[PDB]
């Protein structure tokens, strides 16, 4: 059976990209928005156990819950053609519709007064995944229903499969958007703080970096907080299609993530993809080859992580896998391995064997690529500790300053204090520094 | 070439093999359900009450029994049902009881004429009359115990016995015991009394030749008779499962030996036979473990593989793998 | 079998019975002349 | 023109050889009598001559078992017979238009038996069979098969053993929605090891199981015995490949689950250890499918496709096999039980570092450091060898495997080891 | 030969439902609405003579009694296609046509005033049966005719066989739906208790699981009573084609209900078919497997009894016994068997020998089957019990809330209270307990 991986949807932002990804998911396996198998999806290659559920004997459903402290992203699923997608017991919507204020505390207790709820619904979709690796959740870290939301659930996955992986989706405040989020440090520091205690892996998603690659890449003048959780449950999709469409390489998600996590508590990964296409510039099929998709790889504004210009730390990538979907040619593959090396595209840790890994997959049928050939890189890179270090910094200035705390006050975790934003300032430093330690032979005891 | 062909046609227009096939199944087959059942009914009757086969296979009571399950029967005037006929391999003494080959010398024998009595040899008939002894000592076996289970349930009606846990349990272990026997026979059914049925038909549309065609009915007779572990590969297997039909028997005969008393106590009603029906129960049970573990062996040798099916409808619900 | 034995019986005393019959009245003439 | 040998006395040049063989007797039950063969005979006509002999004989044993199916040529017999008949009116023997019509017959009967196999017998189906069940082509279906089934295959193999583990692969297939009943028929579990006959194995009896497959008529022909054994060595390897990269998933998934648990430097290093062994069985693992695996499947499929020759065919397939065999290092028997010993280091390795979610104990911490040690000196030389490969030019695919594990230069400066993880 | 079942049909929902299944049965013998067999129904293979009575050589009688206690089912039935079906001598319609008004205890005494000519009537019934076992009464337990005149042909049945089983067919109320028979509740604890002192085995039909499946799988927003009665006389006739239909296995109810029913306390059965197919959904014969139809089965759109999530008690399946009926393939079947094992679809009792019997039947011949195979499963499942102690629990909340009890307090039985209803709601709730014990390996000392 495959290795099934229960998507969890957090906060009003976090709904929102889940959504996105459920849509993105369903067009990928050729899955209607109701459940159906679209007459198209005759690529049997993918793996809907995966990120699947049989909601009956025809209708696929992804394993997908939503949650939300704001009504209306979640409302707006359940009154969108994809309200089937999602499990309705895995559905849990404020009444209130209020959402957290932008506090992530406000999304933590509201994940708490659902936490008997959601571990129900985490059993139950394990119960019906046949093979359930663990849980992804998918939120942002920058609001206040997404960041305190995808903590609490990050927090029930612990609680429910202390034994299985949960990934976290944590997205980092743009640096160069003002969030309205004024609380996006703090709601950063929750999201840190959950990933270093109750989630097993933590894909960084720097809205910067979103932001940048929308407007270099996918011609977004400004892209939209929607625009970025969709790009990012985008990315999150190409990046996971070998283990939803399964092929030669990373069926299953421990697999995928051995090479990705060097410690157990250094579990922060960067993401590159490569080429990177505009949805709009499908027309001209743009003769990239591995060797240029390699070379444009190596460029920060293609990482999926706006690292700040770090002078103290020597960063460098701690692993890099490419998984490479679409029409590849083995001679192009053999110049991009060339390039790579040749290019010294990533620097590796001098404790362990790193390299550019590149893995070869088939693309969905059911999904039209806007690029003839396009892949998603996953690496552990020093530069990340760079936006690492910035996200515990700005964690830090937050908890010290009480920015936007009075909406987290009204919660329990920021009522009294903002300790646990100072203490995951802390840790997301020693993280820091770990990963420009992970650039040093030191790396082997990086992350204690 | 012409010849082969000739004689296909000539055996399936003039001799009617489709036909003797068809006759055979209404007949031989127990298609006609009601026949079936009012013979199984009267023969655990005849055999519970311990008539001797002077007595209970006197050819006035054999041909009363015949009358009554055809007319009872809506297949029992067909004219391939009048191709039936019931002989007595040998008259015992006295009914076995508790035997579930106590109706083994019953013998339902089909006629063949000429040319057809040379693809349907008096092997294939012998073959086909041994089948029909079988099924019609396991409906006795069966019928005895729904007689006994009927027995208990009207005495518990009258007596106002539900209540009494020996009763319960009794019951219980009858129920348990009958649909373990239900499932064995559907089994039995599928592989050859239908699948292996389909596979004559499929074969004796094939057929060329008489040489061929008693070639066919031999192999549909061999498929009838390993799906119904009646091989020399199988009879291991075969007396244990007739020797747990024995002791289902013997559990049926102490149920039924004594109605259910009134309820007496806290307990329930006390049955006379309660704690004979118990032991019963519990040497069912310990026979059951351990045919289920010998069935997995031979299953894990590789010796049966049908067994590997046997043992499926045994433990279809895995209930004997958790016991 | 049973059936068949039926009919080799009832068959059998039939025509001992026509034989008895062509006997008797073959008795009959003999007794006659 | 009828595979029939008729040499009662020995006159002709052929002689009968030992049938290796309704096992019709095997087309080696004619020879060439190389003692007897006439110096007129040329060598290359003389095999010309073996091949279409050996044609000859298939089709009459195939015409055994197959209905009335007439020749290739059919009523062309007959014509060859009077090109024959005027051959022997020729006054002087032509080798030349002996062999234009023995090549004429042999052309007309191998592309008939080409469309015979591929579009009559399906030659395609069983090769996809193959590369599914025995080359694990259905990867994703053999490694959810071997995660369901690890806990019965890490024993022994027993007798019986054999039956719980194709009714284990049976049910994983079914988990994997793999419902194909006519191909669990054509995989059979094989032979106890190790106390689980038992007694002989070498490693485990994890490593005695394997596959086999009932190749139907004629293909039987092509699935050779040494074809099958070829397959079920690829099964086996591709296996161990799978259990590997299952127990470097396991140390993940501990150090996952252990996220939670402070991580110390001994059990940093144990995760880092299985995250540097995960990546290079991965890529190894990939180098192998897509570049050795892929490619002469590749290569295979176009040449099939390209010919009409079924004894093209046939060379083709040989060829294809043996690129898998040279580029699985296979022929390689040192750098083979090199291979073999990282693996089994590695594994030990996951283990280690699955069992131990906090920092290591004494007997862990002893267990990760040996590991650690074994890992990086069978890691540098493997590099060590990889980069030998390149600069001899013997294997391109060494030559990539070496390019792809120094590609950020890390096993370049780390010379070629797996960093050592700190005990 | 087979054991003939006499029917019961009380009140408004029995009445439909008695209607549908006549029809039905009809059909598949190709028996024209006055119970005379169509010139196309040549195939004499059916067995009419289990619930249907000759006339004459060729009009057939259903072997049914009808009792009511209001005279608008009995309309009702002389407006349905079988109204010519029936031998009007043995249909009991109350007089006074006022019905019970939704009252247990008035439908009760309705049919003892009717007991004469409704035990009349099953008599005529049962020698118009050639081995008639006993009589089965359908009708529901949720209104005031079904209910009480349902009670009373069970009594009647109870006194005039009283060496004979007496199984009932009882609709209890719909938990999910809003019943419009407010006294729905006391109606319901009369008839269970009816079952529990006079009927030796009492299947439990619960009216939501019935409202469920017309709205998941049927589409039917609203069943009605005689939608859900109807629904439930299918369900009933496919699941007796076996005994209506005579072949190798499955001939007779008691062999089928054997396996069902462990203990004589233990008697309170569930039911399940596969495939599951809504009524407009014919026209595609689906190439269903063993393995597809145990899929189907596992669904609850397919269950006939509603449990209610009880979060206390893993209520289990004891043995299930799936009899399909139709071109089945043995492989299938045991590729059925594997994937349940795989899915782990079935859980059985671990304290005994359990298993998966098969029984092969027939289909009528002269009625086309849009399901090249059909099955009925008949399982012995704790979750059965919670049908019954749902049940149990609405009783004794309409009586401690002494709901809808005015028209009750018409009729003597419930004038002063519902106290009856309690007792009666208590004996369920004892019943629903065993059930759910019966999963559990205790259950061999049960009582």
């Amino acid at each position: 059976m495959p290795r099934e991986i229960i998507t969890l949807q957090l906060g009003q932002c976090g709904n929102q990209i889940g959504f996105e990804f459920w849509k993105q998911l369903c067009a990928e396996h050729g899955i209607s928005p109701e459940g159906i198998v679209e007459e198209f999806a005759t690529e049997g290659t993918d793996r809907k156990d995966v990120f699947f559920y049989q909601a009956d004997d025809e209708h696929y459903i992804p394993r997908a819950v939503l949650l939300d402290l704001e009504p209306r992203v979640i409302h707006s699923i359940l009154n969108s053609p994809y309200a089937k997608l999602y499990n309705p017991e895995n559905i849990y919507l404020s009444e209130h519709g209020g959402g957290a204020g932008n506090n992530w505390a406000s999304g933590f207790s509201q994940g708490e007064k659902i936490h008997e709820d959601i571990f129900d619904i985490i059993d139950r979709e394990a119960d019906g995944s046949d093979s359930l690796e663990g849980f992804v959740l998918c939120h942002s870290i920058a609001g206040g229903t997404g960041s305190g939301l995808g903590s609490y659930l990050l927090e029930r996955l612990n609680d429910r499969y202390p034994k299985k992986l949960v990934q976290t989706y944590s997205v980092f405040p743009n640096q160069d958007e003002m969030s309205d989020v004024v609380v996006q440090p703090y709601n950063s520091l929750l999201t840190l703080k959950r990933l270093t205690q109750n989630a097993d892996c933590v894909v960084v998603l720097d809205n910067t970096a979103l932001n940048r690659i929308a407007t270099d890449r996918l011609h977004i003048q400004n892209p939209s907080f929607s625009q970025i959780n969709q790009l990012v449950s985008t990315i999150m999709s190409a990046s996971t299609t070998t283990l939803r469409y399964p092929g030669y390489m990373n069926n299953d998600l421990i697999g995928l993530i051995a090479s990705l996590i060097p410690t157990p508590r250094l579990h922060f990964l960067m993401t590159g993809y490569t080429p990177l296409t505009t949805d709009q510039s499908v027309a001209s099929v743009r003769k990239t080859t591995v060797l240029d998709v390699m070379r444009r790889l190596l460029q920060p504004k293609n990482v999926m992580v706006s690292t700040g210009r770090d002078r103290q730390t020597n960063h460098c990538y701690i692993a890099i896998l490419n998984i490479i979907q679409g029409e590849v040619d083995p001679t192009q593959v053999h110049k991009s391995l060339q390039r790579i090396r040749e290019r010294k595209l990533a620097n590796f840790i001098p404790w362990g064997p790193a390299s550019i890994q590149v893995a070869l997959s088939r693309k969905s049928p059911y999904l039209p690529s806007a690029h003839r050939v396009s892949g998603l890189m996953m690496a552990n890179h020093t530069s990340i500790s760079s936006l690492f270090e910035r996200t515990c910094r700005q964690y830090d200035k937050l908890r010290k300053r009480e920015a936007f705390l009075e909406q987290f006050r009204k919660e329990d975790m920021f009522k009294d204090n903002f300790d646990e934003m100072d203490t995951s300032r802390e840790i997301v430093q020693q993280l820091i520094d770990e990963y420009h330690a992970a650039t040093r032979p030191d790396y082997i005891s990086w992350g204690t | 070439s012409l010849v082969n062909k000739a004689a296909v046609d000539y055996f399936f227009v003039e001799l009617h093999l489709e036909a003797h096939y068809e006759a055979l199944r209404h007949f031989l087959l127990m298609e006609d359900g009601e026949f079936a059942q009012s013979l199984s009914d009267l023969l655990f009757e005849k055999l519970g009450a311990g008539q001797t086969p002077g007595e209970l296979l006197n050819p006035l009571v054999l041909n009363s029994v015949l009358s009554k399950a055809l007319q009872c029967s809506l297949h029992g005037d067909t004219p391939h049902a009048s191709n039936l006929s019931l002989a007595l391999k040998y008259l015992p003494e006295v009914f076995a009881p508790n035997a579930p080959d106590v109706l083994s010398c019953l013998e339902l024998r089909y006629k063949v004429d000429w040319p057809l009595n040379i693809v349907i040899t008096e092997g294939c008939l012998s073959k086909y009359s041994g089948v029909f002894s079988f099924l019609l000592q396991l409906k006795l076996m069966m019928w005895a115990l729904k007689d006994v289970c009927f027995h208990l349930k009207r005495t518990a009606l009258l007596s106002h016995m539900a209540g009494s846990v020996q009763f319960r349990q009794l019951q219980l272990f009858k129920h348990e015991m009958q649909h373990f026997v239900k499932v064995i026979q559907g089994y039995i059914a599928n592989q050859i009394l239908h699948v292996t049925w389909c596979e004559f038909r499929a074969r004796l549309a094939t057929v060329g030749d008489l040489e061929e065609i008693q070639r066919a009915h031999a192999e549909y007779l061999h498929e009838a008779v390993f799906r119904g572990l009646l091989t020399e590969k199988a009879a291991p297997v075969m007396n244990v499962i007739h020797s747990i039909f024995s002791l289902v028997l013997k559990f049926r005969s102490q149920l039924i030996s004594q109605a259910w008393g009134p309820p007496g106590g806290p307990r329930g009603a006390e049955h006379p036979n309660f704690a004979l029906m118990q032991q019963s129960y519990n040497t069912f049970k310990y026979y059951s473990h351990f045919l289920f573990k010998v069935v997995t062996k031979l299953v894990n040798r590789g010796y049966q593989p049908h067994l590997e099916d046997f043992l499926l409808r045994i433990n279809f619900n895995n209930y004997y793998q958790d016991a | 079998n049973m059936k068949d034995f039926e009919n080799q019986i009832t068959e059998l005393k039939k025509e001992n019975f026509n034989l008895k019959l062509r006997i008797y009245f073959l008795e009959e003439r003999m007794q006659q002349e | 023109l009828h595979g029939l040998l008729l040499d009662q006395h020995e006159e002709f040049f052929i002689k009968q050889g030992p049938s290796s063989g309704m096992l019709a007797p095997s087309l080696k039950q004619f020879s060439l009598r190389v003692e007897i063969l006439p110096s007129y005979i040329p060598v290359r006509v003389a095999e010309k001559i073996l091949f279409v002999g050996e044609s000859v004989q298939m089709f009459e044993n195939q015409n055994v078992n197959l209905t009335r199916k007439g020749s290739i040529l059919k009523n062309q017999e007959d014509t060859f017979a009077a090109e024959l008949h005027r051959l022997k009116q020729q006054p002087l023997f032509s080798l030349v238009d002996f062999e234009q019509v023995v090549d004429r017959i042999r052309s007309t009967v191998a592309e008939h038996l080409w469309k015979l196999m591929v579009e009559e017998s399906d030659l395609l189906g069983q090769l996809k069979i193959i590369k599914d069940f025995y080359l694990l082509g259905r990867g994703e279906l053999f490694q959810a098969f071997i995660d369901t089934a690890q806990h019965m295959l890490k024993t022994p193999p027993t007798a019986v053993t054999e039956h719980d583990v194709n009714v284990a692969f049976q049910q994983s297939a079914h988990k994997v929605l793999l419902d194909d009943d006519n191909l669990l028929p054509l995989l059979h579990l094989t032979i106890e090891y190790h106390g689980k006959s038992p007694r002989e194995a070498p490693a485990s009896g994890w490593a005695a199981l394997g596959l086999s497959y009932k190749v139907q008529w004629p293909l039987h022909i092509l699935f050779t015995p040494a074809v099958l054994e070829k397959y079920n060595v690829v099964f086996k390897y591709l296996l161990s490949v799978r259990r590997v990269q299952a127990e470097l998933q396991h140390c993940w998934a501990l150090q996952m689950q252990r996220k939670h648990l402070k991580s110390n430097q001994t059990d940093a290093i144990k995760w880092r250890l299985r995250n540097h062994m995960a990546f290079l069985v991965d890529n190894l693992q990939y180098y192998l499918q897509v570049d050795v695996l892929e490619s002469q499947f590749s290569q295979l499929l176009h040449q099939i496709n390209s010919t009409r020759d079924f004894e093209s065919i046939r060379l083709a397939h040989d060829h294809f096999l043996s690129n898998l065999l040279a580029q699985s290092f296979i022929l390689l028997k040192p750098v083979f039980h090199c291979l073999n010993e990282i693996l089994d280091l590695c594994h030990s390795f996951c283990s280690l570092v699955s069992q131990n979610l906090g920092p290591l104990d004494e007997r862990g911490a002893a267990q990760l450091s040996i590991l650690v040690k074994g890992f990086s000196r069978q890691s540098s030389l493997l590099f060590k060898i990889l980069s030998s490969v390149r600069n001899h030019q013997i294997n391109s695919d060494l030559a990539q495997l070496l390019l792809r594990l120094d590609y950020n230069k890390y096993y370049t400066q780390a010379g070629g080891t797996l960093g050592s993880f700190g005990m």
